Parts: structure tokens; C-alpha cells; sequence
RNA sequence: GUUCCUGCCGAAGUAGAGUUAAGGUGCCGGAAUACACGCUCAUCAGA
RNA sequence: CACUGGGCCAGCAUCAGUUUUGGUGGCAGGAUAAAUCCAUAGGAAUGUAGCUUGCCUCGGUAAGUAUUAUAGCCUGUG
């Protein structure tokens, strides 16, 4: 429904986002991923460890790629194509920083792992395994967070402004007529 | 894998895409075997045939009216 | 010992840092703290072990692995419990080193591979590593920490040592890929780390002489980028292929590529100790070997490595002196090629050595008239060597007339025209140096090249009478030959002549040997610029 | 505008290269892709020609037949369902 | 040891359309990440 | 330059075979469905309508009979 879709990799499943993405690819659709960092994985942080290392890229945004090019049949054309489409970050980067990012319910955590039970993030699996930028990126996230909180008063001024162009329309007389009509 | 479904419609079989079936010619009595069967056969040159036999036989061919499979082969070159 | 830090960096004892003038302990004292170390080592290490078996979902998982899994997954869980604590498990690194000794050729590529990577991710020192014995600050005073610290850095020497002894029987393994990656496998270490540096050494040289000539050739490429990365050691890497060049048993493929690998060193002017040793080693060789066709190539290979070193090289002509005639001999021989090179070495040192030099003009005149000039790949060498010549002769205005008079005879029946160009700006730019050449054309081949079928060659020529030589670049080799004129006139170059827009280029701009193409293109029009 | 169609994914072949899966956008159910069998499919310069077969599966997702097999690189391309033959 | 290709008979086939058994509907992969129950997440979870 | 007949291709119409999917009409059976509905006597609680007692935040509170009343319900039963 959209040229491009930014999805937002916090609170999801690595497995269940990236069938998801790999998904859409394939039927054309551009996706790009941000926040990967904060992705998480089922299962006790020993064993998520154990397993990346068995496949011993450092980085989540790495990790994920690998998780999603298991989907997609890479050695062929069309799962190459699939593979340019894509995008991964950790954070979010420009220009992407200035636009709204969804949600897929199928892969949020919340709704997935019951809870009393034991998951892990990938950023400290990635950190663990020896990527050395963790840091970097929280600072950056935190000052995301403080221009996000600006963007939300400005928003919250904006559904204010909304709310009274709302009330100016409805004393017009031609919509009224209008929706007693038909629709 | 082979097998008998695989088997062509008689009606179509030994059939060229130009809808004439291959008959080996010799020389041109053999040739004049043809003479009415223009529209069901087409003659073609044997491989052992030389290249002055292979004008008078594409002359007696035209004027036949039968359609040759392989002309200017061995006086052209592909 | 903390296990969150390399164990090199771990703080030692501050006794070991102001211990200089500490008597010689004894033997049975170095054994004792060496026993004392080893005890300490395998003492609360355990206790780290018997920690690590309280989590029972990290022991178990990856005693399966260690138990049922395959040869990857094991090594791979093996070089992890390395990385996360390689002071503390031993039992896995020799672990590691066992499954580096089997039978199995690509089981212990794979676990070599893997030590490969655990060394060279900064676990090995920035440093060599210590024997025991050899430790600074060794002394009864040590603490148990440092003392099992001193133990398994002898430990760690001796698994290198014992690594590279499976690198020693890998190396010799008859397959082809073995010998490579194990090639790789020891340049790698000796690129990157210190550690048993010589005998790396040793090894990677020692391959020079192999049977197979494409793990020589492997050789070769890797000891010059060695001296590369690490020029300080070309002095050791030179001497290390001196050691096998020379040997009573040194066998012909050895010393070729070998002198192969010594030509291709780069020197500066600086060396001239190097320089004084390449030179040296070169003509024991060629000594060693005139006291044929395979002769011919080591002739060449002998000689340019001569002709590289000759400059930077501070000997005295006298030297040189007594291999002249024989230098001569080659410039006769069978081989073009090593008479060129030959030629070159001759004219060097009869300009250092300020020697008469008639005779080599004698034989430089006839050479000129050799016929296997006309096909030989080295006739760029052979250009520059008689410019310099000619340029070196101002004085004699009848002998270089009469070399500029058999150059352009000897011009007139060739096919080659990136080396007629060359001769044409040759003599072009030995007219500056030299005016009294231009009155040959006032007081007769000329007229041939001025008709010549290459456009490039006509303009040279024309230039060449009329004097007009701004218009001139340098010829260069590679271009004019036959190949590249197909690359031009298929249209298809890409790093095309199609793409350019011929519509709107000046006409003195374009080039000679586009000319035609030009033409094609302004009357086209259409499919000019695309 | 002058769109008088609307424009779908080809998703896969049958599996048979000679029919195809085609994704519709605005139809989660079979009886919603009821109404568009029997339409002209066009994949778009060279076009080629084909037609909706029948319903596949319950998401929606229609079977096409085209004249000449689609190259199996547009998986994912877009592609236009007209309304003609129109049956309302 | 095996035994040029195809076909046939017999103890104890090719292509289009539709239906269907065994199975399956996270992706590779065509099908609901559909519903409704009881359970179980165990350091042997469970495919 | 105009029209007409053949052949290739694209669409449509009317048919034939095969199945797929809807909408809708008529008819028979059942306990001539059973319910529901309206009737209908008897009965009960998940006890309405009320009365009575104690105390009462002066309007709600607590439970004894109460079988229909300012709610309803279940059986027999047309
Ligand atoms: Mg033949
Ligand atoms: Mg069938
Ligand atoms: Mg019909
Ligand atoms: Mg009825
Ligand atoms: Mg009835
Ligand atoms: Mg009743
Ligand atoms: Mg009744």
C-alpha cells in the first residue's frame, strides 16, 4: 500500500519479522528495517550464543540478514532481487528518522512469548560475540527519544489544531447536506 | 524417462515442420519416384552424392515441382 | 586470574618490573617454579571448570557437541572455549591441536584454520612469546598468579612450536590445495605475528623449490609481499633465499624461481649493502651454472636481476671486469632476450667504468642486424637501451648517423609499429641532443614510412621531416598493437569508440589512428553517439 | 487518472510454468475473487495477454493462464486486471 | 558384478480439466500465522 | 484508389462434452416436525406483589409467611 515500508525492529522475533519481510520481497514490496539491535529471540541467551557462534558478521543488523536470506532462495535470480530490496540498520539512520515506522503484530514479542519465559536481545548476543558498537548507537537512540518526545508535543498541537478545523467544517452547511443525502 | 506415451500421432508422424516427409534420392530416376507425391514428400540428396550430380538433380527437381530438403548443400556451404 | 582480560595483559607482579639484576636462579630453582607454575595452572582453573559445570544448560549443550557433534561443530565449540577463556582451558586447546594431527586432511585445514584465526586475533602477543626459564623477574618471590601465568606462556610457545611441526607435515602433503592453503596458512602468521618468525621463514622458502611449479609461483607471490608489508626484513628474506639458491642440491627449478623472486625485490638508495649482496649472489650463479635452453631462461632471469641491482650497488668495476667477455658470449646467443639484457648489463658498466666502448658499439651495429630482433617481446628494453646509447655518443656524429641509417633499414622490414613509432621519436627527440642527424635529409628510407600503412606511423615521419615535434606524445608500448586495435574497432573496450560523439571533434584534435573511425561516425550520423 | 483496472502481483507458478498465481489487492476471500475471473490480464515497452482461471486457495489468490508463459523473473511484478468482459 | 532401446505376460503410458487418499497450509513452497477444546514449557522442553 | 472471396491472428455470439460455482421455484416425510404464539388447570423458586418484626445513614436495609398481585416461570394440556 505503500512505495516503501519501514518497519520497526523492537519488540520482535527474528525468526517470525524475517519470514515476514522475506515474504513481502519476494512479491515485490521494499522493506527496510531499522533498530535491529533491540530485535529479541526466543529461547535463553546461552543458547542463541552457542548457535551464532556454531555459524562462526558481528553485527544484529547482520544476524537478521542471515535469518531472512535462509527464507529466500539467494543462489537463484529472483532471490537476489529479494536481497537488494531489502535494507537493514541498527538504529535508525537518515532519512528514515523523519518517518512514521509500523508494526507487524504477527512477530511482536508481547503477543508471541508468553510471559515466564526466557528470552534474549540480539544486541547483547551482538555484543557478547564481539560487536564492538553497541554503545554508540544507545547514545544516538537516546537523542532520537528526546527529539521523538518534541515531535510528539508538536503532533499533539497538530491533532489540537485538527480538532478545531474539525469543529469549523462541521458549521458548514454544504457537508451536512451532503451526508443526510448520501454519504 | 523414454516410454510408449510418449508416442507421436500417426497422422503427424515423420513429419518435417514443413509438412513433407523426407524420402533419400540417389540419382534421378529415383528422384522421378516422386513425381506426384510433391504435396506428401520431399526429396533429400544422399550424403555420398557429387557435386555434378547434385545441379542435374536439383534441375530435374524444379522442374518436377518436388521440394528439395538440403539444397545448396555441397554447393554452399550451410 | 581474571578471565574478562587477555591473559597477557593481566597485571603481573610489580617484582617482575624492576628485576634486572636478579642472580641466575639455578636449574632445580627454575623447575620448581616452573612446577609450581604448572600446579597453579591446572589448580583453580579447575575450580573456573567446576563453576562452569554449575550451568548445567551450557555444560550439557555443549558436551553433545563435544561428544555427538561433527568435526565444524566441534571445532567450532572448541575455538570458542578458547576464545572465552584460553588460559584457563588447556584440555581444549589440545584439544584443538589433536584434531590438527589425524589423517583427515580437511578436518585439520579446518582446525588449523581455526588456531589460525585464534592467533591472529591479537591473542599472540604484539611480542614473541617467553620460555619459562626465560621469563624476566623469575624468582622465588612470584606470586601464584604470575608464576601460572609464566607456565602457560612456555605452554603456548611449545603449542606453537608443536603447531608449526603440523604445518611442517601438512606443507609436504602431495595434494596440490593442501600445500597451498598450509602456503597461505604460514604467510599469514609470518605477516602478522612474530612468534618463530625464522622458521616460518624457513618453511615458506623452502616451498620455493617445490615439485609443483604453482606452489613456487605461490611462494614467490607471497615473500614479495612480505618484503612489502615489512621492508625491514627484505634483508633476512633475501638471505633466506640466498640459503637455498646456493645449496649443492639446489635443483634448476628452485634456483629459477628463486632468482626470479630476488629479481622482483625492490631497492632503494639506501641499500647498498643489499644491492652489494644481490649483485654478489648473482654472479656466483651464473658462475656456479656456465661452469641450454634452460640455461638460456636462468641467463635472463641472472641478468636481469644484475641489470636491477647495478645501480644501488656500490662494487668495483674490476668485479664486473672479469665477466665481461663472457658477457659478451651471451650477447651471440641462442636466446634474444638474454642478449638484450646482456647488451644492457654491458653498456651499464662500460659507463661507470669509462672503458673504451667501441666494441660494444661494434656489437650494438650488429645486433641491429640480428633477425631474432624482429619477433622478440622485449624490443621496448631494447628501444631505450640504444636512445640511451646514441644519446651517450654525441661526440661521434659518424657512428650515430650510421646508427640512425641501419635503424631506420633495419625499421623498413618490420611489422611491429608501437616499436617503429618508437624508433621515429627516438630519433625525433636525438635530433634535439644531436641537430647534426637532420643534414642525412639534405645531403632515403624516409619516404617509405612517410607512405607507411599506419596513419600513426606516416605522422611520425612527417613530423620527424618537417621538425615539427609538439604534436608528439611519447609512444608508448601496448598501444598500436594488433589487440588493441580490435578492442578499438569492435567498439567494445569499456575501460567505447561508438559512445564519443564524432560529430563535433576538432580535426587536428583527433588523433591519427582514429581518423577512419571519424569518418565512419560524421557520415553515419544515426548510431554515432550512443 | 484514467485507470480503469487495477493493477496486481504475479506471485508464483502452480506447482506447472503454464499457470500462474496472481495476488489482487483489495480481496481477502474466494467469493470476493469471484467477481474478477474471467477478466484480461495484462503484463506491461511489450505486453502480454492472459486470463483469470479460478480462484487459489483462501487468500484471495487467483489462477491465471496467459498465451505465452510468464518468464518466471516476474515474480513480484506488477501486473493489470481490466474489467472487461464485464458480466454486471 | 551389471548386461543396447522399447514393449509384453505375469506367481508370492503421454497431455488438458475436475475430484480425492495419504499427507500438509511460518518461509524456501502450493495451501487458514483458521477455529475450538484440554494440556506442556523439563537442567534430559519439545520438531 | 474502391469493393469482394480464401489463409493467419484477436474479440464476440450461438452450440456440444466435462466439471466448478451461485441465486431461486415447486413437491413429499417427521410427534403430518418439535418450538414459538394464543389458550389452558395444576405446581414450584432463582420468591414477585405485598404485609409483619428489629434496626434504621430518616431510604434503603434484614427474612417469615407469601403461588400472581405494580414481575414472571415450570409441567399437564387445546
Ligand atoms: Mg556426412
Ligand atoms: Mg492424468
Ligand atoms: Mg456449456
Ligand atoms: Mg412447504
Ligand atoms: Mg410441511
Ligand atoms: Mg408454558
Ligand atoms: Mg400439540
Amino acid at each position: 500500500v505503500e512505495p516503501v515500508v519501514v518497519i520497526d525492529g523492537k519488540g520482535h522475533l527474528v525468526g517470525r519479522l524475517a519470514s515476514v519481510v522475506a515474504k513481502q520481497l519476494l512479491n515485490g514490496q521494499k522493506i527496510v528495517v531499522v533498530r535491529a539491535e533491540e530485535l529479541n529471540i526466543s529461547g535463553e541467551f546461552f543458547r542463541n550464543k552457542l548457535k551464532y557462534h556454531d555459524f562462526l558478521f558481528r553485527a544484529p543488523s547482520r544476524i537478521f540478514y542471515k535469518a531472512l536470506r535462509g527464507m529466500v532462495s539467494h543462489k537463484t535470480a529472483r532471490g537476489k532481487a529479494a536481497l537488494e530490496r531489502l535494507k537493514v540498520f541498527e538504529g535508525i539512520p537518515p532519512p528514515y528518522d523523519k518517518k512514521k515506522r509500523v508494526v507487524v503484530p504477527q512477530a511482536l514479542r508481547v503477543l508471541r512469548l508468553k510471559p515466564g519465559r526466557k528470552y534474549t536481545t540480539l544486541g547483547k548476543l551482538s555484543t557478547s560475540v564481539g560487536w564492538k558498537y553497541e554503545d554508540v548507537v544507545a547514545k544516538l537512540e537516546a537523542k532520537r527519544k528526546v527529539s521523538s518526545a518534541e515531535y510528539y508535543a508538536k503532533k499533539r498541537a497538530f491533532t489540537k489544531k485538527v480538532a478545531s478545523a474539525n469543529a469549523t467544517a462541521a458549521e458548514s452547511d454544504v457537508a451536512k447536506q451532503l451526508a443526510a443525502l448520501g454519504y | 524417462q523414454p516410454k510408449i506415451g510418449y508416442g507421436s500421432n500417426k497422422k503427424t508422424k515423420f513429419l518435417s515442420p514443413s509438412g513433407h516427409k523426407t524420402f533419400l534420392v540417389a540419382n534421378v530416376k529415383d528422384l522421378e519416384t516422386l513425381t506426384m507425391h510433391t504435396k506428401t514428400y520431399a526429396a533429400e540428396i544422399a550424403h555420398n552424392i557429387s557435386a555434378k550430380n547434385r545441379v542435374v538433380i536439383l534441375a530435374r527437381a524444379k522442374a518436377l515441382g518436388i521440394k528439395v530438403t538440403n539444397p545448396k548443400g555441397r554447393l554452399a556451404l550451410e | 586470574i581474571p578471565y574478562d582480560k587477555p591473559w597477557y595483559e593481566i597485571p603481573l607482579d610489580p617484582q617482575v618490573g624492576q628485576n634486572d639484576d636478579v642472580e641466575e636462579l639455578s636449574k632445580e630453582q627454575i623447575e620448581k617454579l616452573f612446577e609450581r607454575g604448572k600446579q597453579t595452572l591446572e589448580a583453580d582453573n579447575q575450580t573456573y571448570y567446576e563453576e562452569f559445570t554449575k550451568d548445567s544448560s551450557q555444560a550439557k549443550f555443549m558436551s553433545q557437541i563435544l561428544s555427538d557433534g561433527t568435526l565444524n561443530d566441534k571445532i567450532s565449540a572448541v575455538t570458542l572455549l578458547i576464545q572465552d577463556s584460553p588460559l584457563h582451558n588447556t584440555k581444549s586447546l589440545e584439544t584443538l591441536v589433536s584434531y590438527c594431527g589425524k589423517k583427515s586432511r580437511n578436518s585439520a585445514l579446518q582446525s588449523l584454520n581455526a588456531l589460525k584465526d585464534l592467533f591472529l586475533n591479537g591473542l599472540l602477543p604484539n611480542r614473541k612469546l617467553r620460555y619459562f626459564k626465560n621469563q624476566p623477574g623469575l624468582s622465588m618471590m612470584l606470586n601464584k598468579k604470575t608464576l601460572a601465568i609464566f607456565y602457560f606462556e612456555d605452554y603456548l610457545k611449545k603449542l606453537f612450536f608443536r603447531v608449526l611441526e603440523v604445518l611442517e607435515v601438512l606443507s609436504h602433503d602431495p595434494i596440490i590445495h593442501v600445500r597451498l592453503q598450509i602456503l597461505n596458512h604460514v604467510f599469514d602468521l609470518l605477516t602478522n605475528q612474530p612468534e618463530q618468525e625464522f622458521n616460518l621463514l624457513r618453511l615458506g622458502v623452502n616451498k620455493i623449490g617445490d615439485i609443483d611449479s604453482k606452489v613456487s609461483s605461490k611462494a614467490s607471490y607471497l615473500l614479495l609481499k612480505l618484503e612489502q608489508a615489512h621492508p625491514n626484513m627484505k634483508s633476512i628474506v633475501i638471505d633466506a633465499i640466498v640459503d637455498i639458491a646456493l645449496r649443492p642440491n639446489a635443483d634448476y627449478h628452485t634456483t629459477y624461481y628463486s632468482v626470479i623472486t630476488l629479481n622482483q625485490t625492490i631497492l632503494k638508495r639506501s641499500e647498498d649493502s643489499v644491492a652489494n649482496k644481490l649483485v654478489k649472489t648473482y654472479f656466483t650463479l651464473f658462475e656456479k651454472f656456465l661452469i641450454d635452453e634452460k640455461n638460456s631462461k636462468l641467463f635472463s632471469a641472472l641478468l636481469t636481476g644484475i641489470n636491477r641491482a647495478f645501480p644501488f650497488a656500490q662494487i668495483p668495476a674490476s668485479v664486473y671486469e672479469v665477466h665481461m667477455e663472457t658477457l659478451f658470449k651471451i650477447t651471440h646467443s641462442s636466446n634474444f632476450n638474454t642478449s638484450i639484457q646482456a647488451l644492457v648489463l654491458i653498456n651499464q658498466v662500460t659507463v661507470k667504468a669509462k672503458l673504451n666502448s667501441d666494441r660494444y658499439y661494434r656489437t650494438l651495429y650488429e645486433s641491429l642486424f640480428d633477425p631474432r630482433l624482429v619477433n622478440s617481446s622485449k624490443q621496448g628494453i631494447y628501444l631505450n637501451l640504444l636512445y640511451k646509447s646514441l644519446k651517450q655518443d654525441a661526440l661521434n656524429v659518424e657512428r650515430v648517423e650510421a646508427f640512425v641509417k641501419r635503424i631506420l633499414q633495419v625499421c623498413s622490414h618490420w611489422l611491429n609499429v608501437g616499436t617503429i613509432t618508437g624508433f621515429f621519436f627516438l630519433l625525433i627527440q636525438l635530433a634535439k641532443t644531436v641537430p647534426q642527424i637532420k643534414n642525412l635529409l639534405t645531403n632515403w628510407e624516409i619516404n617509405n614510412f612517410i607512405n607507411h600503412f599506419h596513419p600513426t606511423v606516416k605522422t611520425y615521419a612527417n613530423a620527424y621531416v618537417t621538425g615539427e615535434t609538439e604534436q608528439i606524445a611519447k609512444p608508448d608500448l601496448g598501444l598500436f598493437t594488433l589487440s588493441h586495435f580490435l578492442d578499438r574497432f569492435v567498439y567494445r573496450s569499456a575501460k567505447p569508440v561508438n559512445t564519443e560523439d564524432w560529430l563535433t571533434k576538432k580535426v587536428e584534435d583527433i588523433k591519427p589512428e582514429d581518423k577512419f573511425f571519424y569518418q565512419y561516425f560524421t557520415t553515419k550520423k544515426t548510431a554515432d553517439g550512443k | 487518472s484514467h485507470r480503469l483496472y487495477v493493477k496486481g502481483k504475479h506471485l508464483s507458478y502452480q506447482r506447472n510454468p503454464n499457470v500462474s498465481l496472481i495476488k489482487i489487492e483489495g480481496v481477502a476471500t474466494p467469493q470476493d475473487a469471484q467477481f474478477y475471473l474471467g477478466k484480461r490480464i495484462a503484463y506491461v515497452i511489450r505486453v502480454m495477454w492472459g486470463k483469470v482461471t479460478r480462484t487459489h486457495g483462501n487468500s484471495g489468490v487467483v489462477r491465471a493462464t496467459f498465451r505465452n508463459n510468464l518468464p518466471a523473473k516476474t515474480f513480484g511484478a506488477s501486473v493489470r486486471i481490466f474489467l472487461y468482459p464485464s458480466n454486471i
